């Protein structure tokens, strides 16, 4: 039971983790790409991170 | 150009619609940001080449 | 009398950095509020 509890929070830790991963875009955060890029390159860096 | 006037700019408050709207310039190329929604947006310090 | 591609150009080059913020624009402030969902943009960082 600890195992397989232990293996569920690690899952959910590391997709929390893996949420703040740049994916080859500018930054991690979606705000500040939204706040600093025109639409046409904001779409882009979304699309990366999606 | 190889001599480049180097300037630090810092503590301002700066408004640069009034530069974009100038159209006195021919070339405005920015990266990393937009030529719009820049006014609410800054930095710990400016540096500017002449 | 050269034409266009050799005629001389001022060139003006910004560069800015992200590691408090000192300069800003001309953003009027407002008051600041708690206890309720609303947008803040805070030296630049914008959030909800």
């Amino acid at each position: 039971l600890q195992d397989v509890v232990n293996q569920n929070a690690q899952a959910l830790n590391t997709l929390v983790k893996q949420l703040s991963s740049n994916f080859g875009a500018i930054s991690s955060v979606l705000n500040d790409i939204l706040s600093r890029l025109d639409p046409p390159e904001a779409e882009v860096q979304i699309d990366r991170l999606i | 150009v190889y001599a480049w006037n180097r300037k630090r700019i810092s503590n301002c408050v700066a408004d640069y619609s009034v530069l974009y709207n100038s159209a006195s310039f021919s070339t405005f190329k920015c990266y990393g940001v937009s030529p719009t929604k820049l006014n609410d947006l800054c930095f710990t310090n400016v540096y500017a080449d002449s | 009398t050269n034409g266009v591609g050799y005629q001389p150009y001022r060139v003006v080059v910004l560069s800015f950095e992200l590691l408090p913020a000192t300069v800003c624009g001309p953003k009027k402030s407002t008051n600041l509020v708690k206890n309720k969902c609303v947008n803040f943009n805070f030296n630049g960082l914008t959030g909800t």
